[PDB]
């Protein structure tokens, strides 16, 4: 038997969230902009760490962003070699704790903002909800275990111990893209996003098509 | 001045709705026009009037805005320069492994909210009692 445990996303996530699934916006592709940026993030944060104690280069020296679609099983992965979170990260940050940021996106929204300025307020994760139905994400942090974070919108989110294969260290983001937005899944979609919104990532990024 | 704010309100408005570094500096960068001293006024002002409307949750990121603004306008006039010149270099030194420049700015951050706290109770206490 495996442990997971369901627990319920904050007042203003779960409103956030309901919107930004109904409401039809028009520049869509923002999640992955996100995304990418929040890895960049997971990569500087690292090297800070491994600049005062080297031993935790012993999960992986690389750094860099990979993006892998795949037409045939209807997902992105997105992986990204730095550091991950913990299962406390995971359960805490994506869920439980509160951002003043997702409070004041939303009134923002009622003052006359944008779609492009959702990871602004730091509400930059869940918009991949605009394109995906099922987000799934797992992560192998240096002080921790292997977790798997899943959550099919509504309201609630699952945390368990992940069986799957050691990653080392890193995210690792499978998006369960939408039945109709399966545009993402293309190379040349993929690649003008990236040369469009992430060029000012300082860490090499590489897709993987089939 | 007055003719600025009658002219980018709608800009300025949608520029306190920020926070990220990197974005609001292409927001910056392209419009330039931007980085002015009117900008954080507005800001300010806005912040206070949002305090008034409960929209606390509001006021905190708009504040991350309007200290932006503040530490630019400081930053290029400091350096003698003009700040239309000196406006991405706030956000080099933010990522810069010295974390007391940007204490520096969350200092002034909190400190900020908190004054303007003040002046939206003693706006509502002229006309309360």
């Amino acid at each position: 038997e495996e442990e997971v445990e369901t627990f319920a996303f904050q007042a203003e996530i779960a409103q956030l969230m309901s919107l930004i699934i109904n409401t039809f916006y028009s520049n869509k592709e923002i999640f992955l902009r996100e995304l990418i940026s929040n890895s960049s993030d997971a990569l500087d944060k690292i090297r800070y760490e491994t600049l005062t104690d080297p031993s935790k280069l012993d999960s992986g020296k690389e750094l860099h962003i990979n993006l892998i679609p795949n037409k045939q099983d209807r997902t992105l992965t997105i992986v990204d070699t730095g550091i991950g979170m913990t299962k406390a990260d995971l359960i805490n940050n994506l869920g439980t704790i509160a951002k003043s940021g997702t409070k004041a996106f939303m009134e923002a929204l009622q003052a006359g903002a944008d779609i492009s300025m959702i990871g602004q307020f730091g509400v930059g994760f869940y918009s991949a909800y605009l394109v995906a139905e099922k987000v799934t994400v797992i992560t192998k942090h240096n002080d921790d275990e292997q977790y798997a974070w899943e959550s099919s919108a509504g309201g609630s989110f699952t945390v368990r111990t992940d069986t799957g294969e050691p990653m080392g260290r890193g995210t690792k983001v499978i998006l369960h893209l939408k039945e109709d937005q399966t545009e993402y899944l293309e190379e040349r979609r993929i690649k003008e996003i990236v040369k469009k919104h992430s060029q000012f990532i300082g860490y090499p990024i590489t897709l993987f098509v089939e | 001045h007055k003719t600025f704010v009658e002219k980018y309100e709608k800009q300025i408005k949608h520029f306190g709705m920020l926070r990220r570094w990197d974005d609001s500096q292409k927001y910056l960068s392209d419009n330039v026009h931007l980085v002015c001293e009117e900008t954080a006024n507005y800001l300010v002002i806005w912040c206070i009037d949002l305090e008034v409307e409960e929209k606390c949750a509001l006021m905190e990121q708009v504040a991350h805005q309007t200290i932006v603004m503040q530490f630019i306008l400081e930053l290029a006039k400091s350096l003698k320069v003009d700040p239309r010149a000196c406006f991405r270099q706030f956000f080099t030194k933010i990522k810069t492994a010295d974390r007391q420049y940007m204490e520096g700015f969350n200092d002034e951050l909190e400190a900020f909210k908190e004054r303007v706290r003040g002046r939206a109770k003693l706006r509502i206490e002229k006309a309360m009692k």
